[PDB]
């Protein structure tokens, strides 16, 4: 199974490994157990280069594991921020919400990624959008009492 | 595999 | 009577390394270990931080640790680098790359019997060993896992002495890595069940006051690191010179701890300085205690006025009007009564000491075991749900052998923690 | 005929100091023990080279202060192997003083003290110094009660204790020490003078006008009244002549074995040249709540006995209409069941202090000891501490983690709510 071997190779970072994988018909969003796709892993553990190869290849941007991650919530909650563009740049859903109601912008904003909130806040995430407990990623930063994080997202 | 500290341990010191 | 003082991972022999530079010079010590000071009150506890070599040279009593040998260079080729006692550094070849897993289990347990050992040798050679200090970061890898595996040997070993640490907690606006919430969390975890006192330093609090206050807009560690030294200077005053009040590890801790898992202590002091300008003029008593109380005083990032204190230990270093400290202190306990816990009576300590530290003819020392400090807590909380609900990373932890569910113990054990905080802070005498 | 003082921890032993300091004024004898040239003999004993000493012992978990006795000017006045020190205190905390700690050092205190009580021919007893707010101070001297009433079961106990004050409190948990001593010394004591440390802190700024009382200005004070409370032990007189007597005059009732002392003239150095006072007027000071060494209101209590110790230049027949005068303007209501007679005391010596001390030298002065039901007012303060704190368990594991049993607090806290109750009931009304 080509699709195991494309897993840990984009998890891994290899990148020539990727290559030759896709060459041999290796399944571009093949998963694993828990629903993560090449694409998620990448986005997880930085490696740009091997985000934007899948994405060139079919890859699904907004493919979501067991628990209703995408690759944008694994990527702003990590904090790799031109993982983050690219995948903007690509079509993901800025606003998608996963099995606990966290959209990427409260991942951000929990983490403290405040250029990737800018970011995301720019590509119309929802300011309003709440958590199971029914928090915003604004009623988190005044919870918090972070003042930085408050202010970006409350720029008009 | 590595067994740990639980919860209410150090709780033994006082009694 | 004696401390023995343990410094573990970068951040803890940074800050040790500054402590030990301040202390040194308060106490007329030299880098070479001559005393060189005028002042009687200077030498007469020096012994519970410092053995006495003939002589009558003076040496710390300290144990430097990591797992990076790198870090053995920079301790020594600092100012004070050479008072340390050659065989107390213990290091490691490699080191934890930010693994509390590496640190607790892999390649702390490597390193920590010779550890032990040295810390056995310093001990034997005590009159009477009160108990021991550690400088500690609870987000990386050495400082954390293997600092909080030195505990629990230390707890073994020692079981009747105070273990006292200075945990400094991370923040998202100092370092850029996204498992120190993990670190943290298990470190809490291990520092509430085998710890008698924790001064919580928050990075957040630190890089706050010098960005806002300060106004520094690039804070290096060397500007923080100068808030900490102030704090743990502050801290250890009653410990260091003769006096009534909290002069030892466990009077302090009977004084402050009024339930065994509830001991994390937020600092603050007055008043807060940039390194190198200006000056004063020295505040007047009013102006010391109001802003020792402060929230933009504290070295934790809490709002002490969102909960209660349970205890505050104060400290007035510098010549001034015991008279006119007394009544500051009854001032501000009576018009701001509400926050503080009724049901503990008389629960503010006020201690006055005559020298005051360097560049400063008087400041205040804050210590308050304050229900707001669940706010720090919470933050990391959140922080470590927001990754352990997505597994990131954690193969990195348990690769190391270490169980998954010490992940979900050492969580639950710190939401508890948080429960019992508000659970006083609600409590009413009735 | 001969007693044996005890000072233990901190306060105990610094206000020994201060009362040792002055005993040798009011008796002649220098630092070294030596008297230029009987009473005192009980105090004192006397060796073949004619040095006078002590009998006082010193104990104190921790070195700090006795080894400023060991090196000050009374460094050589007592039995140095009477100045008993180990090197870890009780951190404030009574289970420390008395079960652990303490152990390692009581076998040692009582072997020395054998060795006073073997020199005398006749021992009535010990006076034991102490506060109720250390570690020390309440567990060690509960631990020492015990064992001395086994080893000395004849033999009277009198307490000089310090009861905490916020002034110059040192520890939160003060209450819970306080009330733990109370309730296992009470069986072992015949008779405790409980001095509050509020008391004379206000009286040193009310009457001394220092600003800021320091131990120092507190223990100075508190000696004064304290010397006028053992002078007839060390002198002729007819009125509490031995230990077993201040139990008959102020104790008629076992537990309530805690009287009031009240003392005047208390005059600053500063005013030398101040007109005397008559005994009428120090006498009536004497029920004046500002001058008292407790804070509580007599005048809302019963008196159960009352004595007046005079000094100085005192015509009896002058303290009589002094009386009469009281026992008609004054509201003074005795319980109907003792004798509503003052009992009186006079030493027609001058009374001493210390040179460099906060007070002037006075022709006359009087120390007024009354047992009046008043005082339950200081326990009522305490208990009230003790209650909020142990409500919530606050700093209970401490004492339960040092040898001793949660349910310890709760007999302590009964037996103080008895004394209350024997206090309600003696002053029936
Ligand atoms: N205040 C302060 N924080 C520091 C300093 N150095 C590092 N830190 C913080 O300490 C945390 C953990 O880092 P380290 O002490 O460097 O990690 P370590 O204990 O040396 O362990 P490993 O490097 O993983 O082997 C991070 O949150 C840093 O921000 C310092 O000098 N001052
Ligand atoms: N009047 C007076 N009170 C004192 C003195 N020293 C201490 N106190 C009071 O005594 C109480 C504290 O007890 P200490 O005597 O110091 O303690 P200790 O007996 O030494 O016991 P540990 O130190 O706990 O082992 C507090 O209420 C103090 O204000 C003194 O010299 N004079
Ligand atoms: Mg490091
Ligand atoms: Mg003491």
């Amino acid at each position: 199974d080509l699709g195991k071997k494309l897993l840990e190779a984009a998890r891994a970072g290899q990148d020539d490994e990727v290559r030759i994988l896709m060459a041999n018909g290796a399944d571009v969003n093949a998963t694993d157990a828990s629903g993560l796709t090449p694409l998620h892993l990448a986005a997880t553990y930085g490696h740009l280069e091997i985000v934007e190869v899948l994405l060139k290849h079919g890859a699904d941007v907004n493919a979501i594991d067991i628990m209703g991650s995408t690759p944008l919530h694994l990527a702003a909650l990590i904090g790799h921020l031109e993982i983050v563009e690219v995948l903007l740049k690509h079509g993901a859903d800025v606003n998608a919400v996963d099995t606990w109601g966290d959209t990427p912008l409260h991942l951000a904003a929990i983490m403290g990624h405040l250029e990737i909130v800018e970011v995301l806040l720019k590509h119309g995430a929802d300011v309003n959008a709440q958590d199971k407990f029914g928090k915003t990623a604004f009623d988190i930063s005044i919870d918090n009492g972070n003042e930085d994080l408050a202010e970006i997202l409350q720029k008009l | 595999k590595q067994p740990f500290l639980k919860r209410g341990e150090g709780l033994a010191r006082f009694t | 009577r004696e401390i023995v003082h343990i410094q573990a991972g970068q951040c803890g022999n940074q800050i040790g390394a500054k402590f030990w530079e301040v202390i040194s010079d308060e106490h007329g010590i030299d880098p070479t270990g001559s005393y060189h000071g005028d002042s009687d009150l200077q030498l007469e506890r020096i012994n519970v931080y410092y053995n006495e070599a003939t002589g009558n040279k003076y040496v710390p009593r300290a144990i430097l640790v990591d797992l990076e040998p790198g870090t053995m260079d920079s301790v020594r080729s600092g100012p004070f680098g050479q008072i340390f006692r050659p065989d107390n550094f213990v290091f490691g070849q490699s080191g934890a790359g930010n693994n509390w897993a590496k640190g607790h289990y892999t390649e702390g347990a490597e390193l920590v019997d010779s550890v032990l050992d040295v810390v056995r040798k310093e001990s034997e050679s005590c009159d009477c060993l009160q108990g021991f200090q550690l400088t500690h970061s609870l987000g990386g890898g050495t400082g954390s896992g293997m600092g909080t595996l030195l505990i629990s040997k230390i707890r073994e070993e020692y079981p009747d002495r105070i273990m006292n640490t200075f945990s400094v907690m991370p923040s998202p606006k100092v370092s850029d890595t996204v498992v120190e919430p993990y670190n943290a969390t298990l470190s809490v975890h291990q520092l509430v069940e085998n710890t008698d006192e924790t001064y919580s330093i928050d990075n957040e609090a630190l890089y706050d006051i010098c960005f806002r206050t300060l106004k520094l807009t690039t804070p290096t560690y060397g500007d923080l690191n100068h808030l900490v030294s102030a704090t743990m200077s502050g801290v250890t005053t009653c410990l260091r010179f003769p006096g009534q009040l909290n002069a030892d590890l466990r009077k302090l801790a009977v004084n402050m701890v009024p339930f065994p898992r509830l001991h994390f202590f937020m600092p603050g002091f007055a008043p807060l300085t940039s390194r190198g300008s200006q000056q004063y003029r020295a505040l007047t008593v009013p102006e010391l205690t109001q802003q020792m109380f402060d929230s933009k005083n504290m070295m934790a990032a809490c709002d002490p006025r969102h909960g209660r204190y349970l205890t505050v230990a104060a400290i007035f270093r510098g010549r001034m009007s015991m008279k006119e400290v007394d009544e500051q202190m009854l001032n501000v306990q009576n018009k701001n009564s509400s926050y503080f816990v009724e049901w503990i009576p008389n629960n503010v300590k006020t201690a006055v000491c005559d020298i005051p530290p360097r560049g400063l003819k008087m400041s205040a020392t804050f210590i308050g075991n304050s229900t707001a400090i669940q706010e720090l807590f919470k933050r990391i909380s959140e922080q470590f749900t927001a990754m352990f609900r997505r597994k990131a990373f954690l193969h990195w932890y348990t690769g190391e052998g270490m169980d998954e569910m010490e992940f979900t113990e050492a969580e639950s054990n710190m939401n508890d923690l948080v429960s019992e905080y508000q659970q006083y802070q609600d409590a009413t005498a009735d | 005929r001969e007693c044996i003082s005890i000072h233990v921890g901190q306060a105990g032993v610094q206000i020994g100091n201060a009362c040792w300091e002055l005993y040798c004024l009011e008796h002649g004898i220098q630092p070294d023990g030596q008297m230029p040239s009987d009473s005192f003999n009980t105090f004192f004993s006397e060796t073949g080279a004619g040095k006078h000493v002590p009998r006082a012992v010193f104990v104190d978990l921790e070195p700090t202060v006795i080894d400023e006795v060991r090196t000050g000017t009374y460094r050589q006045l007592f039995h140095p192997e009477q100045l008993i020190t180990g090197k870890e205190d009780a951190a404030n905390n009574y289970a420390r003083g008395h079960y652990t700690i303490g152990k390692e050092i009581i076998d040692l205190v009582l072997d020395r003290i054998r060795k006073l009580a073997d020199q005398c021919t006749g021992l009535q007893g010990f006076l034991v110094f102490h506060s109720f707010g250390g570690g020390t101070g309440s567990g060690f001297t509960s631990l020492l009660m015990e064992r001395l009433s086994v080893d000395y079961g004849k033999k009277s106990k009198l307490e000089f204790s310090i009861y905490p004050a916020p002034q110059v409190s040192t520890a939160v948990v003060e209450p819970y020490n306080s009330i733990l001593t109370t309730h296992t010394t009470l069986e072992h004591s015949d008779c405790a003078f409980m001095v509050d440390n509020e008391a004379i802190y206000d009286i040193c700024r009310r009457n001394l006008d220092i600003e800021r009382p320091t131990y120092t200005n507190l223990n100075r004070l508190i000696s004064q009244i304290v010397s006028s409370i053992t002078a007839s032990l060390r002198f002729d007189g007819a009125l509490n002549v031995d230990l077993t007597e201040f139990q008959t005059n102020l104790v008629p009732y076992p537990r309530i074995h805690f009287p009031l002392a009240t003392y005047a003239p208390v005059i600053s150095a500063e005013k030398a040249y101040h007109e005397q006072l008559s005994v009428a007027e120090i006498t009536n000071a004497c029920f004046e709540p500002a001058n008292q060494m407790v804070k509580c209101d007599p005048r809302h209590g019963k008196y159960m006995a009352c004595c007046l110790l005079y000094r100085g230049d005192v015509v009896p027949k002058d303290v009589n209409a002094a009386i009469a005068t009281i026992k008609t303007k004054r509201s003074i209501q005795f319980v109907d069941w003792c004798p509503t007679g003052f009992k009186v005391g006079i030493n027609y010596q001058p009374p001493t202090v210390v040179p460099g001390g906060d007070l002037a030298k006075v022709q006359r002065a009087v120390c007024m000891l009354s047992n009046t039901t008043a005082i339950a007012e200081a326990w009522a303060r305490l208990d009230h501490k003790f209650d909020l704190m142990y409500a919530k368990r606050a700093f209970v594991h401490w004492y339960v983690g040092e040898g001793m049993e949660e349910g310890e607090f709760s007999e302590a806290r009964e037996d103080m709510a008895a004394l209350e109750k024997d206090y309600e009931e003696v002053g029936v009304d």
